[PDB]
């Protein structure tokens, strides 16, 4: 009646059921289409499904996929610190946490079902996003631990180039992938 | 005004117009900071770091009911020439304030 | 509790006013946070300017006890006595009084100003910005511990409303819920009884 | 009560509802009819181009956000006092109480939608231009900048 | 039964009778009478009524009746923050609209049943005391606004007029209410 | 539970009632009568000038608004802390707390009506002169001002 | 809700009751059992000499002891902050930290009686020897001290 979980079809559905997807107005609000809350959606079928994931798409995309979680995860327990204190305020981890995050979101969780090509996304696309976002990620780390500022990261080349992954198509996908690898690593090597 | 600090300084701070006394030790700066606390009188009292960091922490059993008196660390002497982190005094305040200690 | 609806409707009505209240407690830490993040800024400039002002009056005094004489400088100073200027005033921030050193300073109240000594007079201007320096380091430092108290009580507030108000009251709506269906299933039981008894006089006896 | 059979039954069936209020009507406001909580289900199909005019959504929105922010910012008043509050907070209540003043307060009157929307505008006005984040650039340039002095005058 | 408004009775009666005047335990208990509940009360007979108390009462009554009714709302929408965090917490302004709200409960909408004054009041010595009432707010309002303490406010001599306006007489009531007029605006003209 | 039916329709039937309470009762306080929920409709029958006494009904009407006041500040007290509190609000949870001690606690002991008016009195004199608004001027003229130590110590 | 007729009622038939926690699963540790609710009516007639070893139920409680006080001044650390904590308070917060990480979360290992007595010793000897009121001596002697160099 009024998105209570409380009651008994709810309760009995999810006592029954694998995968719980939350949709949630509060998405779509911020224009996070699909909006899906991957704090309480849930899906009981990444075990089984994991020697497929091994046998078909990549050896290491259970790997990836974790990583992603916990990433997100990251930064949603760092949001009461940003709801004390603004976003700047925040040392160099912990803004590069909340960077990511914002890229993660908008770049690989967010899809457009009206768009001619991004509307279906392969299993090798969404491997191939995640791994060029944790490629980044564990770049940007090294780099802040050299003492480059967050803001040199904030404006790299490579955020262009990882942010219309999304847009580009199934057949030309596989170079641009091994194209924006050797960017990334590269993009990273110039910089002090 | 009063200030307990080490002899030399202490002239100088009569000077001022202040009260100033010879401190050069933990136990007797803590002694005379407790008398001067408990003689009522001027609102502020200025202690160096290098004989009690943390004054407060070390007399709040008394003021408590009478917070007139105000404590400040100064700088001390030996440091003054020299310098310290003055960044750091106010990081550390809101680490103890706040308790996240982030700022940039 | 009494369970019924009215005191149902009645706790309901004291949650929604809860979560009201914390996010109207929120907000008005936002606004606590907001000022003491630039309240620390005029800190740490007060600060800086303390240190100029007090590397320069030490510099300043320095060489007075060199080219003159120490005891006639010491009886200089015992000739100038020392006078009150300071005026502890109460200053309202954040619905909070707090003492605001606005001192007057007379600098007529020096008596026997003259000084035997060359340039111990001069001294005694930086000393005299020195301790408006302090002064000014003081006012502002004792107001940041206010804000910063404030802000503690404020999040003691929130945490005590959200931990433990909120949970007590979803407690008692789910137990007032829980009894109220207990008695419509009662009522149903006895109205399938007596149904089924007039049912089965018709049935039987007609 | 929102969760009794009727309506919520009603609910399930219907799209939407209007909400009238009752601070509102002790207030003095008529018709009192709280925004907050109303809802139309299938404003979108029938607003538009070709139907209304441009600009009716967008309005939509912002007249809800800022109606929002402005009640928001009437209950923290109260504890923190009308000096605490930022600028664009100020505007916001004034905002506020011109909208219930003027908008939802409109007596036994016949409103057009063209008269209501100019009414919007004239309120929208009082918020700065960038504040307008939920209306596009041409529709503000357009429509923006009528003083209320269109309808105070003849309300 | 148990004071529950949503028996079947209560719940027909409300569907049909132009007036509920909802009683309340917690005045009662305070020995508060006629221990009306304000917020759970209304008529639908007021609006339909305005032309006859313009003639019989005064031209203004209906303007001064929903003043006091704009009074009371405000009031209750302040006592949740009261609530919350306690009077004093709370800015002058606001303050004022508490104490006023005081002043409407104990000095008009209290009344004496086994008085020999009170127990009767007329439409006009109503009417009077509103207009006192709405006179002292807008003189209080006004010296918040030109600077005056709340404290201050609250000991002017002119309350205890208000207040004991109820036990005076009905035939004497009209010189006993210029008089509080008049010191009305005389306890504030004074301060300047 | 007052709500409950047997309560309830008693109450609905009889002419008042005297309700005790459990936490005067944990607080020692014997006989342990709540007077906020207590009632007794015929009381101003039995009472006044030429009954009992022409102060009566107004002292009553003015214990009550002044416990009322008291407990609504403890409650307050609840959420905010002795500390904020106001001289006046101090006053009146004093009152409470004496109320309870001294009017309400009587133990076994036959007290006449001028005895509990005394009693009466002598608490709300811990009141400002102003804040007795229930109770006429001449009254108050007549009866406020004694300490409660005249009675006990 | 444990006051539901399910949980309630089995309760009311059984010899005790093991419980899991959401806070310890939404901390990822396997097997999310919280020690303080739960409970085995039956323990202390199955556990000592000739039965496992003569330590484990004084072991079982100081545990216990120790995991409430940690968890109590957890509860504490909510008001005063972690630096008006004490060294007592700060032994007995991180020894819930650790007994969290390290006696509760075992994946899927199948730790022996024997194994799973050393772990608590470990953890037991963060705290001081005169802390553990409940231990006899003699035990302390015997088994106090090792660190926890198993990883």
């Amino acid at each position: 009646p009024g998105g209570d979980m409380s009651e008994p079809v709810t309760q009995s559905t999810l006592r029954i059921v694998g995968a719980f997807w939350r949709l949630d107005a509060s998405l779509a609000f911020r224009r996070h289409f699909p909006a899906i809350n991957w704090n309480g959606s849930y899906s009981l079928f990444t075990s089984a499904l994991d020697p497929w994931y091994r046998e078909n798409v990549a050896e290491d995309y259970p790997e990836l996929r974790d990583a992603i979680s916990e990433l997100l995860q990251r930064e949603a327990g760092l949001q009461e610190i940003v709801q004390l204190v603004g976003p700047d305020a925040l040392q160099d981890a912990e803004r590069l946490v909340i960077e990511v995050g914002r890229i993660i979101r908008e770049d690989f969780l967010q899809q457009n079902a009206y768009h001619e090509v991004d509307a279906y996304c392969s299993m090798k696309k969404a491997y191939g996003i995640m791994k060029m976002i944790l490629a980044f990620y564990k770049e940007a780390e090294a780099a802040i631990k050299r003492g480059v500022s967050i803001d040199e990261i904030l404006q790299l080349p490579v955020l262009e180039r990882i942010g219309r992954a999304r847009y580009v198509s199934e057949e030309e996908f596989p170079a641009y992938f091994e194209e924006a690898m050797k960017e990334i690593q590269g993009a990273f090597k110039a910089l002090a | 005004m009063a200030v307990i600090a080490d002899p030399e300084t202490a002239q100088g701070f009569r000077l001022a117009g202040l009260e100033g006394y010879g401190a050069s030790s933990a136990e007797e700066a803590q002694s005379l900071l407790e008398t001067l606390v408990e003689r009522g009188g001027y609102a502020l009292v200025a202690v160096d770091e290098a004989l009690l960091p943390d004054p407060e922490r070390a007399v709040e059993r008394l003021m408590r009911g009478r917070d007139l008196p105000v404590l400040l660390p100064i700088a001390g002497l030996k440091e003054a020439f020299q310098g310290h982190d003055v960044e750091g005094y106010m990081r550390e305040l809101v680490r103890k304030t706040i308790g996240f200690d982030i700022k940039l | 509790v009494s369970p019924t609806r009215m005191n149902l409707l009645q706790r309901r009505g004291q949650l929604r006013l809860a979560q009201k209240g914390v996010d109207l407690l929120k907000k008005k830490r936002d606004a606590l946070v907001a000022e003491f993040f630039g309240l620390v800024r005029e800190a740490m400039e007060a600060r800086k300017a303390l240190d100029q002002a007090a590397k320069e009056a030490y510099a300043a005094l320095l060489l007075a006890q060199a080219f003159d004489g120490p005891e006639v400088v010491a009886g200089a100073a015992l000739g100038v006595p020392p006078l009150e200027g300071v005026e502890a005033e109460v200053e309202n921030v954040w619905g909070s009084k707090v003492p605001r050193l606005k001192a007057t300073f007379p600098d007529g109240a020096l008596l026997s100003p003259v000084g035997t000594p060359a340039y111990t007079l001069e001294a005694s201007r930086a000393f005299r910005r020195y301790a408006e320096a302090l002064i000014r380091v003081a006012n502002t430092e004792t107001r940041l511990k206010k804000i910063g108290e404030e802000i503690k009580k404020t999040t003691r507030r929130v945490n005590a409303l959200e931990q433990v108000v909120i949970p007590g009251i979803r407690a008692q709506i789910r137990f007032i819920q829980q009894v109220l269906e207990q008695r419509e299933r009662e009522d149903t039981f006895r109205l399938k009884r007596i149904k089924g008894k007039i049912e089965a006089r018709e049935a039987e006896e007609e | 009560d929102r969760t009794h059979p009727i309506p919520d039954l009603t609910g399930y069936i219907t799209e939407g509802q209007i909400q009238l209020s009752r601070e509102l009507h002790r207030k003095g406001i008529y018709p009192p009819i709280d925004p907050l909580p109303s809802l139309s289900r299938l404003m979108n199909n029938g607003v538009g181009k070709g139907k209304t005019r441009e600009d009716h959504k967008q309005v939509s929105d912002q007249l809800y956000s800022a109606y929002a922010n402005g009640v928001d910012i009437r209950k923290l008043v109260a504890i923190i006092g009308e000096d605490a509050l930022t600028e664009n907070d100020r505007r916001y209540l004034q905002f506020a109480d011109a909208f219930e003043r003027f908008f939802i307060n409109q007596g036994q009157q016949n409103r057009s939608i063209e008269e209501s929307l100019q009414i919007a505008w004239a309120l929208l006005s009082m918020l700065p231009q960038g504040e307008l984040k939920r209306i596009s650039k041409d529709h503000i340039g357009k429509y923006y900048g009528q003083k209320l002095e269109e309808i105070w005058g003849a309300p």
